[PDB]
């Protein structure tokens, strides 16, 4: 059994859930996309097909947005493993601790580090995407 | 999606002065008891909005021993608002703020927003700092001060918006 991870893994069943509907509905769009490409009152239904694609584009950024979020909770639960890994290797006195010993302990606090590094570029590379959304937005 | 912008915030001071209990409460609306020294260095996330305004909070939680004070220095930096812990509980903590300024003026670009907080105030009966002497110390730094308990949940909340505007308005504003 498990205690509170469950908040994790819940919720990245929700994301996938969720994703699910995305690409549900970008094949829609898409099937009706080539259907109006296959047309050319002519004017509404233009204005209909503007209103699609500000659905593909909409959907995208949901879309990408998930995979990111994803991602970021498996990066956590490898975090968690990680960690409790790294405190159950600290247990042991330094006077008990070999080279095999003390070296993989060293590998596993590294390789904690660098997870909680790539955590914060998705924070960032996430923000990347909210200024371009203001940036080509601001003209809409 | 949510959040106009996001700011980096920084926890720093003595180990056990409850950094970590303080942003879990901030983040997750609760407590344990159980004491696990922060490794290294985390970081957690919530999104508020004051001012009609959703900010992403991207909140370091710095590790309070000196083994990682090396580590934890590499995120002053980036750091647009940090919030030195003390507690009240122990007096020591409250003269190594100090040390966590020094630190600070070494590491943190000096636009840096400050707070400081005297935690674990939810039982005075082991209190050896009194609330006056923090206070002045804050506004001897001109910086804002609060008592807060993370098993009580008082201030936690109002901490965090107070420090999250004042970073708001001097950017904003500039
Ligand atoms: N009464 C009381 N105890 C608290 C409060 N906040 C934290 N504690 C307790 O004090 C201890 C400090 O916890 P912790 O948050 O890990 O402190 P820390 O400053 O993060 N330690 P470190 O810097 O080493 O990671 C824990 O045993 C915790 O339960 C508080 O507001 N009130
Ligand atoms: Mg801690």
């Amino acid at each position: 059994m498990k205690q509170e991870e469950l908040k994790r893994l819940y919720k990245a069943q929700a994301i996938q859930r969720q994703l699910e509907e995305v690409e549900e509905r970008q094949r829609a769009s898409e099937i009706q996309g080539v259907r109006l490409e296959k047309a050319l009152d002519e004017a509404q239904l233009l204005q209909e097909w503007f209103k699609l694609v500000l659905e593909k584009n909409k959907l995208m950024r949901y879309e990408s947005e998930l995979l990111i979020m994803a991602q970021e909770l498996e990066l956590e639960d490898h975090q968690s493993r990680l960690e409790q890994k790294l405190r159950e290797k600290m247990l042991k006195e330094e006077s008990q601790k070999d080279e095999k010993d003390l070296n993989e302990e060293q590998e596993v606090f590294t390789e904690l580090m660098q997870v909680i590094e790539q955590r914060d570029k998705l924070v960032d590379s996430l923000e990347e995407q909210r200024i371009r959304e203001k940036a080509e937005d601001q003209h809409f | 999606k949510t959040y106009d912008y996001l700011f980096k915030l920084l926890l720093i001071g003595d180990s056990g002065v409850g950094k970590t209990c303080v942003l879990f409460r901030f983040s997750e609306d609760a407590f344990n008891s159980t004491f696990i020294s922060t490794i290294g260095i985390d970081f957690k996330i919530r999104t508020i909005e004051l001012d009609g305004k959703r900010i992403k909070l991207q909140i370091w939680d710095t590790a309070g021993q000196e083994r990682f004070r090396t580590i934890t220095t590499a995120y002053y930096r980036g750091a647009m608002g940090i919030m030195l812990v003390y507690d009240i509980t122990n007096e020591k903590s409250f003269d190594n703020i100090r040390n966590w300024i020094r630190n600070i003026e070494e590491h943190a670009s000096a636009d840096v927003e400050k707070m400081i907080l005297g935690n674990k105030c939810d039982v005075n009966d082991k209190r050896q700092v009194s609330k006056e002497r923090g206070e002045k110390l804050a506004l001897d730094y001109g910086i804002k001060f609060m008592e807060t308990s993370a098993k009580a949940n008082i201030n936690v909340e109002n901490a965090f918006f107070t420090l999250a505007r004042d970073i708001k308005a001097k950017m904003d504003k500039k």
